[PDB]
């Protein structure tokens, strides 16, 4: 829908080079925006790039710089518990004391605050909510703290507080050149993930499934618009506090589900995985998608013993045509046996006698990497010049089993073919089994008969 | 247990003997099924502090370095100087027991 | 012997007799579920207990309530067959009737206002299978038994937790069956603190003040009274002699006229003896002696009534004078001790900040529900609900009995609610342990763990469902109608059924049953898990739950467990293990009475085992006299020693009761290390049944029991004679001694042909009986998938050598012959299935047709005009079994393809091919086509033909059933007309119809003919009634998922031979893979010419500590030598009597074997048929620990005309020379594992890609690529090959614009690298930016 | 929010109590929220009410019969064509997750088993490139005037 969570105007078209209705299409109009709907026409890759924003009514506090250690408490030199008390709309804070009775950054209870109201009123400035913390950050000055704290620190060299003053000095100094105004701490506008990365995809059985991030976005928007509706309706402050707490809790759970409060779950009572969880831990992207990756042009099979030479490996003839399929296609057109790539694939599927004739030269002088999980040390991966075997299993040289710590009791090996010229070169020059005779740990040989 | 398994596999074992021996079997395999995770975590931690350890120069020309000695302390000689310096570069002009050599 | 035993007699080597037969192995499931099924109006178990524990439930006003009267389980709507066929859970409806007691509040006791009663249907429970599994969504599943800590009280200790003190902190523990927990913990400061549900600690005083306990009566129970008196001048005290134990006399003690212990001197036991001797009790005491004690009474002066000194106060010198002047010579104090009576309770009062009930309850409310302000009644209600509400707390009878017996109580019954005295006793027992008087128990000891079976889990889930019903009933009563609200109109059955099916299939302990072998099924049913709801987790698994507690002897096999992360968590119970009424494992025992071992069986739980001394099964009986050793090796108190003949009280039943059923199947186990046996026991469950079932030569004697108890074979219920046997139907005429006087008493046995298993294996039954032969009761008729004549035949047996062969058996590798492939010994059958979903897409409904564009007609030659492949057609991967065309969308034509369409004119219609194709690498035969259509949509011609064939079969089978049923029923109908006169001149000449109008006689035969007509009408209306339902069932539509039109299911029977790479496993943990198929002429052979067909690496024998396999090999050669003599003399036929003499000489070789079998009791045919089964080698039995010693093998080899050593000289298959050393050659039972080589081979050049990360998918079934983890990334970067590592992360997985170029240029023969930004990093940047954390790339 | 709306709608002169008139507005607000909100894919209130009625009808059906609801047997109570119930049942697709533990451990979520069904195979691009070269050379094989107009059209 328009101005929804997948609004094509904000994020882009759902299909390549197509608008919402069909006024402009077929590249007749390159990048016009359909006046009937408002959708720019371009590729669908733009949906991975474009991001939207959520405009909040009441500023809300980020959870990382609040719960983790404090980064919002150290900057304000305030107790962590009092920060939570003020956040939950329970304890006032004196932003500015016009009189000498009050003081900046004072904890206040409601009953104690009524006395201030009946005494002074307009002279002082003390209010409630996260926006009070935002105003405190706006009002404070860090250069004065730089010129003040450093001088008084030298006066009393208490070691128990020396590190605390040092930490404050380091923080204010780091803020000096960062150009980073701490007023951006309290979130007022919140960016939304691109829809292609929080995908809601139909299943084959007419079903759907979507990332929990979509649920959290819906949850924050539902109460954000309600908060908007509670202002023109002149809601009592008791219920506006509750709504603002709802919004703060929702954005906190969006950033991190089980960090500040109870982990918000779905309909399966399992905690919803926030986007911070998408990058944290073994299941995070840094480990499972950036360092450890699925790879192409690779396969797996059981291992078996070989008569083979030290640089030779026993490949099953059936896996070679699958692995080197693009190589077969490339050398088949060079041979001129297939005018088009379609015919190449067709005759590969038929498995004619010609493909094996081409195969016996594609494989040779082309080393292929072998892998055994887990790869303890460097010798867990070694290059091997393939030898085609009309079988089903991979034949391995007996003398390298000790290095692989592999026994022919059902162990599986991972095969990896290098593609680029340097990789085919790096494997032969440096990764070849003939090169590796001594262990990296010590000069003791590793090709010992077992 | 002060009662040992007097029999061997060729003669066969006793029911109580087998029940006694199974503790060593379970305990031996339980750690393998469990302590390999510790080894993996240790290796993961080790490779992190070993990230940017690449050779940059050939000879930085630094001054004297570390002492070297056998391991005669405690018991006999286990790692002599013959094995602990194979693959080292000297720091100072080491001279034989014959002086100025 | 049974009749089938006459066909094959397995020679045994059991020496000690076998007293108690092994029980029905699946008893722990059927017996547990029986209590769930049946109704016990006086016994509280199963559904009746669950219903009575909740009902009656009343309205909030109390004016109405529900009464539980009775319930009934409805008939299953479908049988187990159509339940699997339709993929629907096999269950029965639950029908329960209730009563409505309604009050009207205008009358005081107006109970008679309105009564509503009817049977209400709520929930459907899955019903019990005859073989002990379940059918969930048409899938064969079982629920494993869980082992959890039994409810009750337990005490623990800490070793090294408090580093500062080094003390050991004892702690109590209250574990109810359901509800909140209770914990009592000590401190390094000797303070008692209470932790409810793992919350913070609270002083033990505060919980007592909640129970209406004042300080005086709090300390009255926990300590003693030390009265202090004043004789108007000096202090006096009552001294107990046994209180000043090993202490120091602060003041010089005295007596009436004697001084006993001097000042600053230790009080000896001799002085205690003297104090007992003279019995002097009143000893003058100084003021300093009392200064340091705590008062046990508040004290006032009645003149003014103001408090002088409060309780729990340590008095001073003036305080004593304060009471002496106030007139108080009656002074009592606490009894404090450093050794035996610690003042922990009194010290706890010093820390307790509460003074009475109200403050204690306020603190408890703040404890459970922080933040909420406490009120007068909310705290009371919460505390009452914590441990005194029946709805929210229970201990169960087992929990109650453990709770009482842990406190050395006499009561077995009790209440599920904690009382004051119970908690008080718990505190006192914990304090006694802390002081020293007492000890601590142990956790992993089996007396503290309870086996929970499936019936109890289902009852608990049903209780949860009833609690769900409560939240609906309690609102309708206070709001709904009072005179017309009929009970069915207010009970919602949806949540109960939803919760029941949630536990059945979606839980942790309900998984697909491993159906590879009968052994696999039987060992999966008899499995114990320590996981699931309320159990442990492998991450939370330490060592005490993994190690073998000594109490496991006889209950759980120490080596029947997996070897993964759950090595100690998954267990299997022993052969003879049983379960108590409470859920504890007890093993049978034979009792020793005055040295005489009676054969009556007693059962002892874990707790009672340690009390008595128990001898093992190793004691030789002197014919019901005594043993043979005056000192008998026995085990008592958890340890083994030697004891006299008169000490032992119980004996083990048999030597097989320690191991499980799977472990009991390994012969020569005592000669094998536990390490190898551990994996071998699991692996023998991984076998796959072959084409022919080969009886194992070296068995164990438990095969003939496991095969019958597995339930997969066709066992004969009643004895009879085979009357009519077909390839799938067996009919046996029951003899007249078992006929019931009502029926024709003829059974049928409809066998099941080739059927898919849960692991895509074969499930087939072949009959083993012939026509017209007798059969006994409980005997087998048709062998199972992997059984031979009622004996478990897991694999094959063949010649086995032990020698290296040119390195082809280098590291556990296994070399085979071409002969085994030619003889198809290890060829197996695998049955797969495929599904062609046809849904209604918004672009147009899908359809199944043979009109598919862009496909040759030759490939379509195997389909009918409806587009479905014929039955029996051979198919290969890539072929189209069924066609399916989806409506193509509108395609945006590129500028090039428009040119092609303009020139050649081929316009692509509104059709897109989505047809089903065979998975690659599969070459099988389609043996079944199952099509299911929705109601309303027209079914194709193939559906119309399949339903016609189903109707004709469902009529033919019923007609055959009736005629065979009437084949014996006519023996009454025709014969009643022959009684009282034979009319063969006119009765049999006329047809059976013309048998009713015979010669007319008096009224007697008319009264017989009216019964005859009644029987004929019974025949008329007993048959077609069931046929109508079947007719409207095959033609009936099906219940399918929303959106689909029709589903087509096909079955491929893949036949697999053995290829190099397949896992070959023995029964001694000696596994490997096939390396090379060897031609017959190349393998080693002997001078007799017979070539060994499998060569095993001998180096894996000594280092692996598995020597039982060598004994198995020698015994196999002995058995095969016996067979080679038997068939040799059979082909010559010297004499039947000569054969009867030779086999008889063969069956008497053991010194004291149990079996004395005489062949003089047989006939010529009875020995001919016996020798026919032994023609291939005679089977030999071997108990687990009563195996044959080497002398028996030597005697058998001498009988077999074979070398006594056991190894023979061989010639090479290549150069034909004798080897320098003789080679051990024999027969060993080989097995084929489920890890097939083709199931592991996978390769992906360019296929599926992930959605969110754009990387290649994972898994062979998904055609995904291998995962290149960081572990191998470190190896790559250690090598230094950066280009390879770069291409692993850029052009292999995550470059949309990079890998396309990588493909195109290598197609153009250009190995040029054009990398780019990985796509898995843009996602990370976008996510971090979504965190409100700005991140850019500082360019140049 | 619903309670605020009943404040001015309430009149003391009506001769009624407050809770009776407040409950209607509060329940209306709750139903409107649970209908318009509380779902990933919003269904208008009419079809939500039809789903509620269908659920009640099925419950009352199994009250007496105890079997599943035949859509033909559902026509008696719905008084509407049988296409409507099928269309409603097509709407019961509630999204599950990308992070459902479809496997056994926390190592195989559902996001590892969903194909990106919006990409073309590299074989398709390779064939397109070869086809483009073929078109270019055959256009070069013609005279300029026909090749130019052929590319124009």
């Amino acid at each position: 829908e328009r101005d929804g969570l997948f609004c094509a105007r904000i994020f882009g078209p759902v299909k390549d080079y197509e608008c919402l209705c069909g006024k402009y299409k077929r590249l007749k109009h390159r990048g016009v925006i359909c006046e009937k709907c408002g959708v720019e026409v371009t590729q669908t890759k733009v949906r991975r790039e474009r991001m939207g924003h959520i405009e909040l009514a009441s500023p809300t506090a980020h959870i990382w710089f609040l719960k983790s250690l404090s980064r919002i408490g150290l900057l304000l030199d305030m107790p962590l518990r009092d920060i939570e008390r003020v956040l939950y709309f329970e304890s006032y804070v004196v932003i500015e004391g016009g009189m000498t009775n009050l003081e900046r950054q004072q904890i206040l209870t409601e009953e104690q605050y009524l006395d201030a109201l009946e005494e002074f009123g307009d002279e002082f400035d003390a209010k409630m909510g996260a926006e009070a913390i935002q105003a405190l950050l706006k009002s404070m000055d860090l250069e004065q703290e730089c010129e003040q704290l450093r001088e008084e620190l030298n006066e009393t060299n208490s070691e128990t507080k020396r590190k605390k003053l040092t930490k404050r000095i380091k923080l204010l100094e780091a803020f000096v050149q960062s150009g980073n105004k701490p007023e951006w701490m309290i979130l007022t506008v919140l960016p939304v993930l691109p829809p292609d990365l929080r995908p809601l995809v139909p299943l084959d059985g007419g079903r759907f499934a979507t990332s929990d991030l979509n649920d959290l976005y819906r949850r924050v928007i539902n109460r954000n618009n309600r908060l908007k509706r509670l202002l023109d309706l002149a809601a009592p402050d008791i219920i506006v506090r509750n709504e603002k707490r709802m919004l703060q809790e929702a954005v906190d759970a969006l950033l991190d589900n089980g960090r500040r409060g109870r982990a918000i779950t779905g309909s399966n009572k399992r905690p919803l995985k926030s986007l911070a969880d998408m990058i944290k831990g073994k299941q995070g992207r840094f480990r499972q998608n950036l360092l450890g990756k699925r790879v192409d042009y690779s396969g797996r099979s059981v291992i078996t013993v070989g008569y083979l030479r030290l640089h030779q490996c026993g490949l099953p003839k059936k896996m070679a045509l699958e692995l080197f399929k693009p190589f077969i296609y490339g050398k088949l057109e060079l041979r001129g046996l297939a005018t088009t790539i379609k015919a190449a694939k067709k005759m590969v599927e038929r498995e004619e006698a010609v493909v094996w004739d081409i195969l016996d030269e594609v494989i040779r002088e082309h080393p292929v990497l072998l892998n055994r999980a887990p790869t303890l040390h460097r010798l867990g991966i070694q290059a091997f010049e393939p030898v085609l075997i009309e079988g089903k299993a991979i034949q391995l040289h007996p003398l390298v089993c000790a290095a692989y710590n592999a026994d022919f009791d059902g162990d599986q090996m991972a095969v990896h073919v290098p593609l680029t010229l340097e990789a085919q070169l790096e494997a032969r020059a440096l990764m070849m089994s003939t090169n590796n005779i001594l262990s990296p740990a010590n000069g003791e040989p590793i090709i010992v008969p077992s | 247990i002060e009662t040992p398994i007097t029999a061997n596999f060729r003669e066969g074992l006793n029911v109580l003997q087998y029940f006694i021996s199974t503790h060593g079997a379970r305990k031996g395999l339980a750690d393998t099924a469990l302590k390999t995770a510790n080894s993996g975590y240790l290796t993961r931690r080790l490779v992190d502090v070993a990230q940017d350890l690449v050779v940059t120069e050939d000879d930085c020309g630094t001054h004297e370095g570390i002492m070297m000695t056998p391991v005669i302390e405690g018991g006999d000689v286990k790692e002599p100087l013959r094995d602990r310096v194979l693959g080292r570069v000297t720091a100072e002009d080491v001279l034989k027991p014959g002086t100025a050599d | 012997y049974s009749y089938t035993e006459k066909k094959r007699i397995r020679k045994d080597f059991g020496k000690r007799p076998q007293v108690l037969d092994v029980p029905y192995l699946l008893s722990i499931q059927l017996d547990s579920f029986q209590k769930f099924i049946e109704q016990d109006p006086e016994g509280q178990y199963g559904l009746e207990a669950a219903f009575r524990s909740v009902f009656p439930i009343q309205s909030y006003s109390g004016n109405s309530e529900l009464q539980y009267v009775s319930y009934r389980l409805g008939e299953p709507v479908f049988d187990v067959q159509e339940c699997q066929i339709r993929g629907v859970t096999y269950s029965a409806p639950l029908r329960v009737k209730l009563r409505l007691v309604i009050y009207e509040r205008e009358a005081p006791e107006g109970t008679v206002k309105d009564i509503k009663e009817q049977e209400v249907y709520m929930g459907e429970i899955p019903l019990m299978t005859d073989n002990g599994t379940f059918v969930i969504n048409g899938t064969e599943r079982v629920i494993v038994s869980q082992l959890h800590r039994s409810p009750g009280v337990f005490f623990d200790s800490d070793k090294g937790k408090t580093h500062s003190s080094g003390k050991v902190l004892y702690n109590a523990r209250i574990i109810p069956y359901r509800g909140s927990w209770l914990d009592f913990e000590f401190d390094p400061k000797d303070n008692l603190f209470v932790r409810i549900d793992r919350r913070r600690k609270l002083p033990a005083t505060i919980i007592l003040r909640a129970l209406n306990y004042t300080t005086e009566q709090i300390l009255d129970l926990f300590f003693e009274k030390v009265i202090f008196e004043i004789r108007d001048n000096k202090l006096q005290m009552e001294l107990v002699p046994e209180r000043l134990r090993g202490e120091t006399a602060s003041f010089d003690i005295e007596a009436n006229g004697k001084v006993y212990v001097e000042k600053g001197r230790r009080i000896t036991a001799r002085h205690i003896r003297q104090l007992e001797k003279d019995d002097v009790k009143l000893i003058e005491v100084p003021v300093e002696y009392i200064a340091g004690k705590v008062v046990a009474k508040d004290y006032i002066d009645e003149s003014t009534g103001e408090l002088i000194c409060a309780a729990n106060m340590e008095l001073s010198l003036d305080l004593l004078a304060k009471l002496s002047q106030s007139g108080h010579k009656r002074i009592e104090t606490l009894f404090t001790n450093d050794l035996d009576h610690g003042p922990y309770i009194s010290e706890t009062l010093r820390v307790d900040p509460t003074n009475d009930r109200l403050s204690a309850l306020v603190e408890i409310y703040r404890m459970m529900r922080p933040g909420e302000p406490p009120t007068r009644e909310a705290a009371e209600s919460l505390f009452e609900n914590l441990f005194f509400s029946e709805d929210r707390y229970d201990l169960s009878a087992v929990g109650r009995m453990k709770f009482n017996r842990s406190l050395l109580r006499e009561e077995i019954e009790g209440s599920g609610i904690l009382s004051k005295d119970d908690i008080i006793d718990v505190m006192k027992k914990l304090i006694d342990i802390r002081n020293g008087k007492g000890e601590v128990d142990d956790i992993d000891h089996l007396g503290n763990r309870r086996i929970r079976s499936v019936g109890e889990m289902a009852e608990n889930q049903f209780r949860v469902g009833l609690v769900r019903v409560e939240r609906a009933v309690k609102e309708r009563l206070s709001l709904g109608d009072l005179d017309t609200l009929m009970p069915q109109d207010m009970i919602n059955a949806k949540p109960i059924s939803a919760a029941v099916k949630e536990f059945f299939g979606s839980s942790q302990l309900s998984q697909f049953m491993v159906q590879n072998n009968p052994l696999s099924e039987i060992t999966h049913k008899r499995r114990i898990s320590a996981l699931g709801p309320g159990g442990l987790t492998r991450e939370r698994a330490g060592f005490e739950v993994r190690d073998v507690h000594p109490t496991h002897y006889g209950r759980v096999c120490p080596i029947e467990t997996p070897e993964g992360p759950n090595i100690g968590l998954i267990n299997s119970l022993s052969v003879y293990a049983q379960t108590n009424e409470y859920g504890f494992l007890e093993t049978p025992y034979r009792k020793v009475t005055d040295g005489v071992v009676t054969d009556e069986i007693h059962y002892l739980s874990a707790i009672e085992e340690g009390n008595y001394v128990i001898a093992q099964a190793n004691s030789n009986l002197d014919e019901e006299g005594h043993f043979v050793e005056d000192l008998v090796t026995c085990r008592s108190k958890g340890e083994s020693s030697l004891f006299s003949r008169d000490q032992v009280d119980y004996m083990d039943v048999s030597t097989q009761q320690v191991v499980s059923v799977g472990a009991s199947l390994i012969p020569f186990l005592e000669h094998d290390d536990a390490n190898r046996a551990l994996m071998g026991a699991n692996m023998q469950r991984q076998a796959v049944p072959t084409l022919r079932a080969d009886k194992p030569l070296v068995g164990t004697g438990m095969e003939r029991a496991v095969a019958v108890d597995s339930g997969v074979t066709a066992v004969a219920k009643r004895g009879g004679v085979v009357q009519y046997v077909d390839a799938s139907r067996i009919v046996i005429k029951v003899n007249e001694d078992e006929m019931y006087p009502g029926e024709a008493g003829i059974d049928i046995y409809n066998l099941t042909k080739y059927t898919r298993s849960n692991q895509n294996t074969c499930i087939n039954q072949m009959p083993c009986v012939s026509l017209g032969e007798p059969v006994e009761r409980g005997d087998v008729l048709a062998d199972g998938p992997s059984t031979d004549l009622g004996e478990l035949a897991l694999g094959q047996n063949m010649r086995v050598a032990f020698m290296p062969w040119n390195g082809y058996n280098f590291e556990d590798s296994i070399l085979v012959s071409e002969r085994v492939v030619q003889e198809d010994r290890f060829t197996t059958i695998h049955i797969q299935e495929l599904a062609c979903v046809s849904r209604d897409t918004k672009l147009g409904p899908e359809e199944i047709t043979a009109d598919i564009p862009n496909v040759g007609e030759a490939a379509l030659s195997k389909l009918d005009e409806s587009g479905i492949v014929y039955i029996g057609a051979e198919v290969t991967g890539g072929d189209i079994l069924v066609g399916k065309v989806t409506p193509k969308g509108e395609t945006q034509l590129t500028p090039e393809e428009k040119l092609l369409r303009a020139i050649f004119g081929e316009k692509a219609s509104d059709v897109k091919d989505s047809s089903l194709r065979v998975p690659n690498g599969v070459s099988g035969t389609v043996i079944d086509v199952q099509v299911f259509t929705r109601d309303g949509v027209e079914k194709d011609k193939r559906a119309l033909e399949i339903e016609e064939m189903q109707l004709k079969q469902a009529k033919k089978d019923l007609s055959e059933e009736l005629q065979i049923l009437e084949a014996g029923l006519f023996s009454r109908i025709r014969a009643v007309l022959v009684a009282g006169g034979v009319e063969a001149e006119k009765l049999d000449k006329l047809p059976r119809d013309r048998w009713l109008e015979l010669g007319l006689t008096d009224e007697e035969k008319q009264n017989q003919l009216e019964q005859l007509a009644e029987q004929y009408d019974e025949l008329k209306h007993e048959f077609e009634k069931k046929l109508e339902a079947k007719r409207r069932k095959i033609t009936q539509g099906d219940d399918l998922a929303p959106g689909v039109l029709k589903i087509v299911k096909v079955y491929l029977a893949v036949k697999r031979r053995i290829q190099p790479g397949d896992k070959m496993a023995g029964r001694h943990g000696n596994k490997g893979v096939i390396s090379k198929i060897n031609p017959i002429e190349d393998m080693p052979y002997d001078e007799n010419g017979t070539p060994v067909d499998i060569v095993l690496n001998p180096l894996g024998v000594p280092s692996r500590m598995n020597i039982g396999q060598i004994l198995e090999t020698h015994l196999g050669m002995a058995a095969k030598g016996i067979g080679d003599k038997i068939n040799a003399m059979l082909k010559q036929q010297q004499e039947v009597a000569k054969l009867r003499e030779f086999i008889q000489r063969a069956y008497d070789l053991g010194a004291d074997v149990r079996q004395k079998v005489d062949l003089s009791t047989f006939s010529d045919e009875e020995v001919m048929r016996l020798a026919e089964n032994l023609r291939k080698g005679m089977p030999i039995a071997t108990p687990v620990f009563d195996g044959a010693k080497e002398a028996e093998i030597k005697e058998l080899l001498k009988l077999g005309d074979l070398p006594t050593s056991g190894q023979i000289r061989l010639y090479d298959g290549r150069t034909g020379e004798q080897f320098e050393r003789p080679v051990t050659v024999g027969y060993m039972y080989m097995l084929k594992l489920n890890h097939l080589v083709d199931d592991k081979m996978h390769a992906r050049s360019t296929g599926s890609y992930s959605l969110v990360t754009q990387q290649p998918l994972g898994g062979k079934a998904q055609f995904g690529g291998q995962r290149f983890g960081e572990m191998e990334v470190w190896a790559l970067e250690a090598y230094g090959a950066a280009y390879t590592l770069q291409e692993m992360l850029t052009v292999k997985s995550d470059d949309v614009n990079g890998r396309t170029k990588m493909y195109k240029n290598i197609v153009d023969g250009n190995h040029q690298m054009e990398p780019g930004m990985p796509e898995s990093f843009n996602v990370l940047l976008k996510e971090i930016r979504s965190l409100g954390i700005n991140i850019e790339l500082e360019d140049e | 929010i619903g309670l605020m709306k009943a404040v001015d709608k309430f009149e003391y002169r009506r001769g009624y109590k407050f809770s009776t008139y407040a409950t209607w507005w509060i329940r209306q607000a709750i139903t409107r929220s649970i209908a318009d909100q509380a779902r990933t894919i919003r269904i208008p209130v009419h079809m939500i009410e039809t789903i509620n009625k269908l659920n009640r009808i099925s419950r009352q059906m199994l009250q007496e019969m105890g079997r599943e609801p035949t859509p033909e047997e559902l026509a008696e109570r719905m008084l509407m064509p049988e296409d409507k119930i099928r269309k409603v049942l097509k709407i019961a697709k509630e999204p599950i997750s990308m992070e459902t533990p479809i496997g056994d451990d926390e190592d195989s979520h559902l996001g590892d088993f969903i194909e990106d069904t919006t990409l073309e195979l590299p074989l398709d691009s390779a064939t397109t490139e070869s086809l483009r070269a073929a078109t270019h050379d055959v256009l070069a094989g013609l005279t300029a005037r026909e090749a130019k107009v052929l590319r124009m059209r």
